[PDB]
C-alpha cells in the first residue's frame, strides 16, 4: 500500500474550504456526528485536464539548441572531412 | 442518434465541440503548412523531371546515362 | 433539419473534457517514473541529434 | 582523420561503464545490507527501498546513456579499424597499433576487452529491456521481496562481461549465470500460484540446454587446450567432432531459443511469470542464446549440411504460427509470437558467417522491442481489467482508448509495416531464404505472415473492440504517463532504428 | 419533438449472460 | 524620442556607408583617409561622422568574438584567440572599415523585403518543381495532427482544417493533372534515403507522379473531396463525425501514397496502409462484433494480398537487386528468358512474378473467388463505401497492372487469366447486382462487375481504355453511392428498397441525380458508360481458347447494368409505398412546410451536383485526349501496341453489325423492364395498348426518317 506523506512541505495544497460546511447546530438524537475535515481540492481556473498543461519553453529551447548544435557540428565535420577550415560554397547547386 | 450523457472523466471524442476551435484551426493549419513547406524544399532538392518540349538529351553530355568502365 | 438544438442550448453537446492520463493532477507523491521516461526520451533524441544526425 | 584518441575513448568508455555499473551496484548493496538487520522493506515513507529503486533505475538509465556514447565510439572505431587494414596496399608496412591498459581500474577477470557489433546490440537490448522490465516490476516488489530490485543490474553486469570477453570459458560462464536470478524472480516475484511449476520447467529445460552447451564447450576446451577464438582459428576439428559440436550447440541454444519442440517451458513461464520478467525473458535472454550460438558456430569450420537445422527452425515457425488462432490468453498468444520470431531469427544463423547474421541481429533487436511492447500491453490489460483471457475482457478501445490505440498500433507494427525494422529483418531473411530455397521461403512467409498474423490479429481485435458492458462499477481508467511513454519509446525505436548506419547492416 | 424523451436506456446494450460452457474446442 | 533618434541614426549610417563605398571602390581612398595619420582633429573627423559605421563595427567586433567563443566551447577548435588579447582584436576590427564595402543599409532592407514577394512566383517554377508534394504533405500532416488533437479541434475545427487541406491538395493536383495528362509531364521526387534492405543497399522513399499515378490520384482525390464535403452531412448528429472524417482522410492519403509509389517498398507501404485504413473504415462501429467479423475478413484478404505482393517484390529483388519501378519496368524484358528452380518445377521468371502480382491484384480489385469480402464490407458508413468501391481499394489491382505493364505483356499466365477471370467476374457481379434488394450490396456487386470489366479492358492491350473505364466507373459509382446513402439515411438505416418507394417527393434532388448517375453508370446507350463498354468490346482479343465463355460472360455482364439501374431507381423512388408509415408521415407534416424544408442537406446536394459536373468535365477531357482523331495523351510507357484503335477509327461492317446485335439486346431488355407488368393494375390494358402504339410508331418513324424524308 502507499505510505507517502500527504502533508507536503514544499507547497500548500490548493483547497476550497467553503464547498462543504460541517453541521454545528440542530443535531437530532439519532443523527450522526459531523465530519471534521471538509476541504476539497481547488484546481486552477485555466486548467485543462484533457491536454498537457505545459506552458514553459524549456523543452523547445533544449531541442532547438540541440538541433543548432547538430547543424554547426555537421558544418565543421564537413569542413574537416573536405580538408578545409570552412565549407567552400559553390556558385551553383544542382539537384541530386 | 439521440444524444446520451458522456462521463466527464473519459477523454473520448463523442459530441465534443471546442468553443475556441477557430484559433486552434489557425495554429494547427499554418505551422503544418510551414513544416510541409520545409519538407517540400528538402524533397525538391532531390527531384527529377524529363526534358521539356523541344529539348533533347545529348548522348555525350554528362547528364546522359552512363555505363560502368570495368 | 426539422427540430435542431444548437450547441449552446444542447444539454449533451460536450465541450472537451476527460483526464488525459491516469496521473492525478493533485497527486502529492514524489513520483519520478514520468520524469525518468521523459529524460530517457530527451537524452535519446539529443544523442541522435548530437552524434548521428549528420 | 581517425586518431588514437577515439580508440582509447571507446575502450575506456566500455571498461569504465562496466565499472560504473558495478560500483553503483556495490554501493547500493552495501547500503541495503548495512542499514537494516532483516533487509526487508520497512513499510513507511522513510525506507531504503525508495533509495534502492532510485539508485537502480538511475544506474540503469545513466549507464544506458554512457553505453549509447560508447556504442557510437565503438562504431567509429570498428569502421576505421576495418578501414585501416583495407586501406594500405604497400607490402612493406602493416597496421601495428599496440595499445596500453588504463591505470585507474584493472581488467576485470584479467581479460582484454573485445567488442563486436552483435555484442553491443545485445548490451543495448539488455539496457533497454531491463529498464522497461524494472519499470514494470514496482507493483510486484514489496515486503520481504524487495531484494530483487538489483536483479536487472546483475543481469546488466553479467551480460556486460558476456559480450566483451574473448575468453570462451568466461563467455560460457556468463551465459550460465543468467539462470539463478531468473529463477529467483519467477519463484518469488510472480503472483500466480502456478508459477512455481513454471519456474521448475524453465530451470529444467534451460539447464538441459546448458548441459548440451557444456558438453560442446568441454569438447572444445579438452581437444584444443585453450580459451581464445584465435587459438581456435589455429586448430581444425575432424568431421565427426565438428558434427557433434554443431549438433550440441544448436540443440542447447535452441533449448534456450526456444525451438520446436522445446518451447513448452517458454509457454508455461510466459503464462505464469510476472509481466516484468516476461518482458525481460522474451526480450533479452533468448537473444543471449542467439549470441552464444553465433559466437560458437562462427569460430568452428563445419562441413555438414545445415538442412536439418533449417528444417527444425522452419518447423518451429510453422508450429508456433498455426497455434495463434487457438489462444484466448493474450500473454500466451504473445509467447507464441515470441516463439515464431525467435525461430525465424535462429534460422538466419544456419548459414555460418555469411551475409545472413545481419538480418538475425536486426530481427533480434526488433523482436526484443516488439515482445517488450506486447508483454507490456498484456501487463496493462491485466492490471486494468484483472484478466488476460479474451472471453473476459473486450471493448478496451471504448473505456481505455489509449490502451486500445496502443494495441492497434502494436498490431500494425507486428504486421511488418515497411516503415519499421521488422520489415527490414523480414526482407533480409526472406530474400536470403528465397535465393536459398524459394518454396520453403514461400511456405514460411505464408504460415507466418498470413495464418499466424490472422490468428494474432483475431485474438487482439476481439479484445480491442466490443462493448465493456459488465462490471461498469469496476471499469478502470486510461493509460498513465509511464505506460504511455514506454509504449511510445518502443514505437519510436522500432521506427527510427531503420535509419541506423548501414555499415553494420 | 412533442415529447421529453428520457436518456437512452441501458437496455440498448443488453448484458449477455453465459448459459453454456465455453468449450475449448470452439476457441 | 526613440523613433526620431533611430531614424536620424539610420540616415547618418546610410550617408556614411554611401560616402565610404563611393570612395573605397577605385582603390585610392580605400585606406588613406580611413585610418588617417593621427592629427587629433582628423581622428575626431574619422571617429565622429563615421561613428555610426565604427560603433556598429564595434558591435561586429564583439558579436563575432563571443560567437567564436561559443564555437570554441561547442567544437573545441581554433584554440580561441590566444594570439590576441581582446585589446588588439577589438581595435583592429573596429578601426578596419573594409567590412562596409559595397554595402548599403537601405539596399539590404529592400532585399529582405523582396525575399517574400509572391508576384514573382512564376509558372515555370510550378512546372519545374511540383507544388503538389507540398499540398499532399499538408493534407497528410493535417490529418495526422487532427487525429492527435481531436480535443483542441472540435467537430467544426476538424472539419474546417481537413477541408482547407483537402481543397488545397485538390487545387494543386488539377494543374499538374492537366500538365501530366496532356503535356507529357512527370516527376520523380526522392524524399531522402529511407532504409537499408541489403548489405550496403539503402532504398529511398521515392514518389513517381506520372500518367498512371496522376490518373489514379486525381480520381481518388476528387472522389474524396466530394465525399468529405458530403460526409459531414451524412454523419449529422452522430457521436464520431470527426472520427469518420479522419478515417476517410487517412484512407485517401494511403491510397494517394500507394498510387504515387516510385519503389516497390513505397508500393508495399501503400498496400499495407490502404489495407489497414480500409479495416478501420469498415470497422467504424467498433462496439459491434458483427462489424468486426466483416472487417476481419477484409483484413485477412488484405494480408493474403500483402503476402503475394511481398513475395513478388522479393523475387524481383533477388533477380535484379533493384526496387525502382522505372528501372524494373525498363529492364524486366532482359529476364524474360529466365526460370526459377522452385522445388521440383522450373517456373518461368516472368510467369511466377506475374502470378503473384495477379493474385494480389485479384484479391484487392475484387474478382471471382476473392470477391467475397467486398459485399461484407458494406457495414462501413456510406462515405467509406463510396471511397472504397468507386476507386482506391478496388482500383489498387488495376494500378498494379498498369504500373507494371511491361511485366504482364510477357506473361502467358496473364494472357490466360486476365480475360477469363475478368469476364467471369463481370458476369457474376452484374448478374448478382441485377438481383440485389439492398442498395449498398447492389452497388458493391456493380463494382465487382466493373472491376471484372477493367480486368478485361487491360487484357485487351489498350491502357487508354482502362484509364477511361476506371475514371467513368469511379466517378459515377461514387455519385450513386452518395445518392443511395442519402436515401438510406432518410429511410433510417434500412438499406433494402423493399421498404422504400415514393421517395421522389421526399428526395427530389436524390431522385434526379440518381437518375443521371445511374444512366451514366449502367452504360445505357448515348452515355459515357456506353462509350467505355463499346471501347471494351472494340479491343477484345478473339484468340483465346476460352473465348466462347469469355465473350458470353462479357455480353451477359454488359447487359446486366440495365436491370440493376432500373430496379434501384424505380423501386427507391417511383414504386408503391412499401415503406413504413412513420417514414412518410413524420416528414410530411404541414408545420414542416417552409423554405428550409429538405430531407437531405444543402451541402450534400451541392457536393453531389459539383461531383457530377466535375466528373463530366474530366471524362470529356479524357475522351478528347484519347478518343479524338488527334491522339494527345502522354506516353503510357508501354511498347506493346496492337491494332485495336483501327476498329475505333476505321471499323469494318462485321464489327458494326456485332455491336448492333449488342445494342438491340440492350433495347429488348429496356422494352422488357419498362413494359412488363408483374402485378395487376388498372393500367394493365392501357400499358399493352401503349406498347402496341409505340411499336407501330417506331416502325413508321423508321420508315419516314429513312425513305420518305
Ligand atoms: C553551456 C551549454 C551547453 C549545451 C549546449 C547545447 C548542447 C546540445 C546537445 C543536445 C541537446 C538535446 C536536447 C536537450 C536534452 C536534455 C533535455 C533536458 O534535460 O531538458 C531539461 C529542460 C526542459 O525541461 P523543463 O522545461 O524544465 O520541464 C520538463 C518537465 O518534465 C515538464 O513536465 P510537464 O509534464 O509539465 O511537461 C510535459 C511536456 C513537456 O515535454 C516533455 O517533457 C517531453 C518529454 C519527452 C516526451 C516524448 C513523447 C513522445 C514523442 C514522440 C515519439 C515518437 C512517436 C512516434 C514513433 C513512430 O510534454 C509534452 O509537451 C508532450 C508532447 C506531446 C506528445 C504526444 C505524443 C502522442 C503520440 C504520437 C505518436 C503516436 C504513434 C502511434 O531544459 C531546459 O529547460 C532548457 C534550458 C536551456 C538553457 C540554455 C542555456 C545556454
Ligand atoms: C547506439 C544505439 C542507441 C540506441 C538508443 C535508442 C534510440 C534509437 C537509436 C538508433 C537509431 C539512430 C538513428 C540515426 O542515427 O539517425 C541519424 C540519421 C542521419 O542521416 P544521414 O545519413 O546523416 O542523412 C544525410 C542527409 O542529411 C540526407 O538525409 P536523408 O537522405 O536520410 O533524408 C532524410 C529523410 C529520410 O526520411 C525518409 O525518407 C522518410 C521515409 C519514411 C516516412 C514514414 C514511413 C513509415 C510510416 C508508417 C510508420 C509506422 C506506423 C503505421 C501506422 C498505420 O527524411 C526526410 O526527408 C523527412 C521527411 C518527413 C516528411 C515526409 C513524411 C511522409 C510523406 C509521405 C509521402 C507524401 C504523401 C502525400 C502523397 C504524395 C504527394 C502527392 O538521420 C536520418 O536518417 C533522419 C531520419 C528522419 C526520419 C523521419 C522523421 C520525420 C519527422 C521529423
Ligand atoms: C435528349 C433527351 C433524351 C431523353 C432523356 C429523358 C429520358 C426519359 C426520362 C423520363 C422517364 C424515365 C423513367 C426511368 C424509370 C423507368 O423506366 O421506369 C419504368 C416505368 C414504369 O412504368 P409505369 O409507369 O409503372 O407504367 C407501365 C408502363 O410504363 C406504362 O407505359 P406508358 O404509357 O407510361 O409509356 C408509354 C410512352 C409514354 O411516353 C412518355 O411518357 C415519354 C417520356 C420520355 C420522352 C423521351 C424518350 C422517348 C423514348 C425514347 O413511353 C414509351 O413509349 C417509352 C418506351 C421506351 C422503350 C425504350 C425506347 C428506347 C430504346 C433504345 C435506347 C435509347 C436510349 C436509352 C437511354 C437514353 C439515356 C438515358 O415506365 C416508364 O417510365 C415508362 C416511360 C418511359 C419513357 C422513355 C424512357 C427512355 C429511356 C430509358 C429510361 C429507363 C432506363 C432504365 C434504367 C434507369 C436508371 C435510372
Ligand atoms: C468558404 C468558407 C467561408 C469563409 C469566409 C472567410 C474569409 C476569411 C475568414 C474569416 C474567418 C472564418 C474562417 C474560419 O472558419 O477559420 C479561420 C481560421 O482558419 C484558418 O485560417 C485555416 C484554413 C481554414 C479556411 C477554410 C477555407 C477552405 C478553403 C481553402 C482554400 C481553397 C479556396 C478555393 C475554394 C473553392 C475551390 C473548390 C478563423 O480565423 P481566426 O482564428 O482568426 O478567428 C478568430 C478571430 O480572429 C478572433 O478575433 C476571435 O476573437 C475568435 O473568436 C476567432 O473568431
Ligand atoms: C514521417 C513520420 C510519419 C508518422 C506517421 C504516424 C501515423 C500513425 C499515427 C496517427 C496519429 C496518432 C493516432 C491517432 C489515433 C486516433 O485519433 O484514433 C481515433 C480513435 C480514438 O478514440 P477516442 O475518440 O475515444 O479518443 C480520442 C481521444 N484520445 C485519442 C486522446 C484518447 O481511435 C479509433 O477510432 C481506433 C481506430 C484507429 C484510429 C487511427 C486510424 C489511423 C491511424 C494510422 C494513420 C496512417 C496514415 C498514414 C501514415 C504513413 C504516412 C507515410
Ligand atoms: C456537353 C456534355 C456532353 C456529354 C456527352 C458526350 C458524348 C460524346 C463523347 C465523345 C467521345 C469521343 C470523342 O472525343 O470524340 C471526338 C469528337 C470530335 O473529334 P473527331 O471527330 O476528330 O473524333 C471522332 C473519332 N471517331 C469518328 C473515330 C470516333 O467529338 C464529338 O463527337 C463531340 C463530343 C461532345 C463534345 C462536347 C464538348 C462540350
Ligand atoms: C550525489 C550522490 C551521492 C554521492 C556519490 C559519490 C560517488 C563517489 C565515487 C564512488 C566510488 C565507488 C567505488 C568505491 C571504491 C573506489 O574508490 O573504487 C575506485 C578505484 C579505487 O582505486 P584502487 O582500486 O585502490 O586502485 C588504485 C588505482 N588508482 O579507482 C579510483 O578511485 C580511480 C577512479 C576515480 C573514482 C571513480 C568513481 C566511480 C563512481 C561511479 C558511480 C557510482 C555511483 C554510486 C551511487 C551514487
Ligand atoms: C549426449 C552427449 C553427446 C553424445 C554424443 C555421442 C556421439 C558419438 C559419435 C561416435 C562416432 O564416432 O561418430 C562418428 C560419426 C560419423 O563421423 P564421420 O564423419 O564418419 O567422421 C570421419 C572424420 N572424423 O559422427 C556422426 O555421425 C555425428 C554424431 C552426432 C551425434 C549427436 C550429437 C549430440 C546431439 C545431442
Amino acid at each position: 500500500r502507499q505510505n507517502f506523506a500527504k502533508n507536503i512541505t514544499t507547497t500548500d495544497i490548493p483547497k476550497d474550504s467553503h464547498h462543504f460546511a460541517a453541521k454545528r447546530s440542530g443535531f437530532t438524537q439519532t443523527e450522526q456526528a459531523p465530519f471534521a475535515y471538509n476541504d476539497v481540492y481547488q484546481y486552477p481556473k485555466d486548467y485543462k485536464p484533457w491536454n498537457y498543461n505545459y506552458k514553459g519553453n524549456g523543452v523547445l529551447l533544449a531541442l532547438f539548441l540541440g538541433s543548432a548544435f547538430s547543424l554547426v557540428a555537421y558544418e565543421r565535420s564537413y569542413a574537416s572531412k573536405t580538408g578545409r577550415y570552412q565549407r567552400k560554397v559553390q556558385q551553383n547547386y544542382y539537384q541530386i | 442518434f439521440q444524444k446520451y450523457p458522456i462521463p466527464r472523466y473519459l477523454h473520448v471524442g463523442q459530441w465534443i465541440v471546442n468553443k475556441n476551435w477557430k484559433w486552434n484551426t489557425f495554429h494547427m493549419f499554418f505551422p503544418t503548412a510551414i513544416l510541409c513547406f520545409m519538407v517540400w524544399r528538402n524533397s525538391m532538392i532531390s527531384t527529377a523531371k524529363p526534358p521539356n518540349y523541344g529539348e533533347y538529351v545529348d548522348p555525350q553530355s554528362p547528364v546522359a546515362p552512363k555505363a560502368i568502365k570495368y | 433539419d426539422a427540430y435542431y438544438h444548437d450547441d449552446t442550448h444542447e444539454g449533451l453537446m460536450n465541450e472537451p473534457h476527460g483526464y488525459l492520463t491516469m496521473d492525478d493532477p493533485m497527486d502529492l507523491r514524489p513520483n519520478y517514473e514520468k520524469s525518468a521516461l521523459e529524460l530517457l526520451f530527451l537524452v535519446s533524441g539529443g544523442a541522435i541529434l548530437a552524434l548521428m544526425l549528420g | 582523420m581517425f586518431n588514437l584518441n577515439t580508440i582509447y575513448l571507446s575502450r575506456i568508455f566500455i571498461e569504465f561503464n562496466f565499472y560504473f555499473l558495478f560500483f553503483l551496484f556495490l554501493i547500493s548493496s552495501i547500503i541495503f545490507y548495512f542499514s537494516k538487520i532483516i533487509s526487508i522493506q520497512n513499510l513507511n515513507q522513510n525506507s531504503v527501498f525508495n533509495f534502492l529503486k532510485l539508485a537502480n533505475i538511475f544506474g540503469i538509465l545513466i549507464s544506458f546513456f554512457i553505453h549509447i556514447i560508447s556504442f557510437w565510439f565503438y562504431c567509429i572505431y570498428s569502421y576505421n579499424l576495418s578501414l585501416n587494414i583495407f586501406s594500405d596496399i604497400n607490402l612493406y608496412n602493416s597496421n601495428s597499433i599496440e595499445l596500453l591498459n588504463n591505470s585507474l581500474l584493472p581488467n576485470y577477470f584479467k581479460s582484454n576487452i573485445t567488442i563486436d557489433f552483435f555484442g553491443l546490440i545485445l548490451l543495448t537490448l539488455a539496457y533497454i529491456v531491463g529498464f522497461v522490465s524494472i519499470l514494470a516490476l514496482d507493483t510486484r516488489l514489496y515486503w520481504k521481496n524487495i531484494k530483487y530490485i538489483f536483479s536487472f543490474t546483475i543481469f546488466l553486469l553479467i551480460v556486460y562481461v558476456y559480450v566483451t570477453v574473448s575468453n570462451i570459458l568466461l563467455f560460457f560462464m556468463c551465459y550460465e549465470l543468467l539462470l539463478i536470478p531468473s529463477f529467483l524472480i519467477v519463484y518469488f516475484v510472480s503472483p500466480s500460484r502456478r508459477a512455481i511449476q513454471a519456474s521448475l520447467y524453465f530451470v529444467i529445460w534451460t539447464q538441459l540446454g546448458s548441459l548440451l552447451v557444456l558438453i560442446a564447450i568441454s569438447y572444445i576446451i579438452s581437444i584444443t587446450n585453450t580459451y581464445e577464438f584465435n587459438d581456435l582459428k589455429y586448430f581444425n576439428f575432424t568431421n565427426s567432432e565438428s558434427t557433434i559440436i554443431i549438433f550440441l550447440i544448436f540443440l542447447g541454444f535452441g533449448f534456450k531459443a526456444p525451438i520446436w519442440p522445446f518451447h513448452y517451458w517458454l509457454t508455461k513461464t510466459h503464462v505464469e511469470a510476472p509481466s516484468g520478467f516476461s518482458i525481460y525473458l522474451s526480450g533479452f535472454l533468448v537473444k543471449t542464446a542467439l549470441y552464444g550460438f553465433y559466437k560458437f558456430n562462427t569460430s568452428i569450420f563445419i562441413d555438414i549440411d545445415s538442412s536439418i537445422f533449417i528444417a527444425i527452425c522452419i518447423m518451429g515457425v510453422v508450429d508456433s504460427s498455426l497455434k495463434m488462432w487457438g489462444q484466448t490468453d493474450l500473454k500466451k498468444l504473445v509467447a507464441y509470437g515470441t516463439i515464431q520470431e525467435m525461430n525465424i531469427i535462429y534460422l538466419a544463423f544456419c548459414w555460418g558467417d555469411s551475409c545472413a547474421i545481419l538480418g538475425g541481429i536486426l530481427f533480434s533487436a526488433t523482436h526484443a522491442f516488439l515482445s517488450a511492447l506486447m508483454f507490456f500491453l498484456v501487463d496493462c490489460i491485466y492490471r486494468r481489467y484483472h484478466t488476460r483471457s479474451l472471453v473476459e475482457v473486450n471493448g478496451i478501445l471504448h473505456i481505455t482508448p489509449n490502451l486500445g490505440l496502443s494495441i492497434l498500433f502494436m498490431l500494425v507494427f507486428f504486421s511488418g509495416i515497411p516503415g519499421t525494422i521488422k520489415f527490414i529483418s523480414e526482407f533480409y531473411i526472406f530474400s536470403g531464404l528465397l535465393e536459398a530455397s524459394p518454396f520453403i521461403c514461400f511456405i514460411l512467409m505464408l504460415v507466418a505472415n498470413v495464418l499466424g498474423l490472422i490468428g494474432f490479429s483475431k485474438s487482439w481485435f476481439n479484445a480491442t473492440f466490443g462493448m465493456p458492458k459488465k462490471n461498469t462499477k469496476y471499469l478502470p481508467m486510461d493509460l498513465s504517463f509511464k505506460e504511455s511513454y514506454i509504449i511510445l519509446y518502443c514505437f519510436f525505436f522500432l521506427f527510427i532504428f531503420s535509419y541506423f548506419s548501414s555499415i553494420f547492416f | 419533438h412533442g415529447w421529453d424523451r428520457p436518456d437512452v436506456p441501458l437496455s440498448f446494450n443488453p448484458l449477455y449472460v453465459h448459459k453454456r460452457e465455453l468449450s475449448i474446442f470452439d476457441t | 524620442l526613440f523613433l526620431l533618434f533611430f531614424i536620424v541614426n539610420l540616415y547618418w549610417f546610410n550617408s556614411g556607408l554611401i560616402f565610404f563605398n563611393s570612395v573605397y571602390k577605385i582603390h585610392h581612398d580605400a585606406w588613406t583617409l580611413i585610418f588617417q595619420t593621427d592629427s587629433i582633429l582628423n581622428k575626431l573627423k574619422i571617429y565622429f561622422f563615421l561613428l555610426p559605421l565604427y560603433i556598429s563595427s564595434f558591435i561586429h567586433s564583439i558579436s563575432t568574438w563571443y560567437y567564436n567563443y561559443i564555437l570554441n566551447f561547442l567544437l573545441f577548435s581554433e584554440n580561441l584567440n590566444t594570439n590576441t588579447n581582446f585589446v588588439d582584436y577589438i581595435t583592429y576590427n573596429t578601426l578596419l572599415l573594409s567590412k562596409f564595402e559595397d554595402f548599403n543599409l537601405f539596399v539590404y532592407i529592400k532585399t529582405l523585403l523582396i525575399t517574400f514577394d509572391i508576384r514573382q512566383i512564376n509558372l515555370d517554377f510550378l512546372n519545374e518543381y511540383p507544388i503538389i508534394l507540398l499540398t499532399g504533405l499538408l493534407f497528410l500532416f493535417t490529418t495526422i495532427f487532427s487525429l492527435i488533437c481531436l480535443s483542441y479541434l472540435g467537430l467544426y475545427g476538424v472539419f474546417i482544417l481537413n477541408l482547407a487541406s483537402i481543397l488545397l491538395f485538390w487545387l494543386s493536383m488539377l494543374y499538374y493533372f492537366n500538365l501530366i495528362v496532356s503535356e507529357n509531364y512527370y516527376y520523380y521526387i526522392s524524399l531522402g534515403k529511407w532504409m537499408y534492405l541489403s548489405n550496403g543497399f539503402r532504398v529511398s522513399f521515392d514518389l513517381l507522379i506520372d500518367l498512371t499515378s496522376i490518373s489514379f490520384s486525381f480520381l481518388t482525390l476528387t472522389i474524396g473531396v466530394f465525399v468529405y464535403i458530403y460526409t459531414f452531412s451524412y454523419f449529422r448528429y452522430e457521436p464520431l463525425v470527426e472520427r469518420l472524417i479522419l478515417f476517410l482522410n487517412s484512407f485517401m492519403i494511403s491510397m494517394i501514397l500507394l498510387v504515387s509509389s516510385g519503389n516497390f517498398i513505397v508500393l508495399f507501404l501503400g498496400w499495407e496502409l490502404i489495407g489497414l485504413t480500409s479495416f478501420f473504415l469498415i470497422n467504424f462501429w467498433s462496439t459491434r462484433v458483427g462489424t468486426l467479423k466483416a472487417a476481419f475478413k477484409a483484413f485477412s484478404f488484405n494480408k493474403l494480398s500483402d503476402l503475394f505482393l511481398f513475395f513478388a517484390i522479393l523475387i524481383i529483388f533477388s533477380t535484379t537487386y533493384n526496387l525502382d519501378i522505372l528501372s524494373f519496368n525498363n529492364q524486366i524484358y532482359l529476364y524474360e528468358s529466365y526460370n526459377i528452380d522452385m522445388f521440383y518445377w522450373s517456373i518461368n521468371l516472368i510467369e511466377i512474378i506475374s502470378f503473384f502480382f495477379i493474385s494480389c491484384a485479384f484479391i484487392k480489385s475484387a474478382q471471382f473467388g476473392a470477391h467475397i469480402w467486398l459485399p461484407d464490407s458494406m457495414e462501413a458508413p456510406v462515405p467509406a463505401s463510396a471511397l472504397i468501391h468507386s476507386a482506391t481499394l478496388v482500383s489498387a489491382g488495376i494500378y498494379l497492372l498498369l504500373r507494371l505493364s511491361p511485366l504482364f505483356e510477357l506473361s502467358k499466365y496473364a494472357y490466360f487469366i486476365l480475360p477469363l477471370i475478368g469476364s467471369v467476374t463481370a458476369f457474376y457481379g452484374g448478374l448478382v447486382s441485377a438481383f440485389q434488394s439492398d442498395t449498398k450490396k447492389t452497388l458493391a456487386y456493380s463494382t465487382i462487375s466493373h472491376c471484372g470489366f477493367l480486368m478485361v479492358s487491360y487484357s485487351t492491350g489498350v491502357l487508354e481504355f482502362v484509364i477511361l473505364y476506371l475514371y467513368v466507373h469511379g466517378f459515377f459509382k461514387a455519385a450513386t453511392f452518395l445518392c443511395v446513402g442519402n436515401v438510406n439515411r432518410f429511410n433510417r438505416n434500412i438499406q433494402d428498397f423493399k421498404r422504400m418507394g415514393g421517395f421522389y417527393k421526399y428526395l427530389p434532388f436524390e431522385c434526379l441525380a440518381s437518375f443521371v448517375c445511374m444512366i451514366n453508370l449502367s452504360g445505357l446507350p448515348l452515355t459515357l458508360g456506353f462509350y467505355i463498354k463499346h471501347l471494351l468490346f472494340i479491343g477484345l482479343v478473339e484468340s483465346y481458347t476460352l473465348y466462347p465463355l469469355i465473350f458470353s460472360s462479357l455480353i451477359l455482364g454488359a447487359i446486366a447494368g440495365v436491370f440493376y439501374s432500373y430496379r434501384l431507381f424505380y423501386s427507391i423512388f417511383f414504386d408503391t409505398k412499401k415503406g413504413k408509415k412513420a417514414i412518410y408521415l413524420q416528414a410530411s407534416r404541414i408545420i414542416l412546410n417552409s423554405k428550409f424544408y429538405s430531407n437531405t442537406s444543402l451541402a450534400s446536394n451541392l457536393s453531389i451536383t459539383f461531383l457530377v459536373l466535375i466528373s463530366y468535365t474530366v471524362i470529356l477531357y479524357l475522351y478528347c485526349t484519347t478518343l479524338n482523331n488527334y491522339y494527345s495523351l502522354s506516353d503510357l510507357k508501354s511498347i506493346y501496341i496492337n491494332n485495336a484503335y483501327s476498329y475505333f477509327y476505321k471499323p469494318d461492317y462485321n464489327f458494326l453489325n456485332a455491336v448492333s446485335i449488342l445494342n438491340w439486346f440492350v433495347i429488348i431488355l429496356l422494352i422488357s423492364v419498362i413494359y412488363l407488368n408483374w402485378r395487376w393494375s388498372y393500367y394493365y390494358t392501357k400499358s399493352i395498348d401503349s406498347l402496341s402504339k409505340f411499336i407501330l410508331f417506331s416502325f413508321f418513324f423508321f420508315i419516314f426518317s429513312k425513305y420518305i424524308l
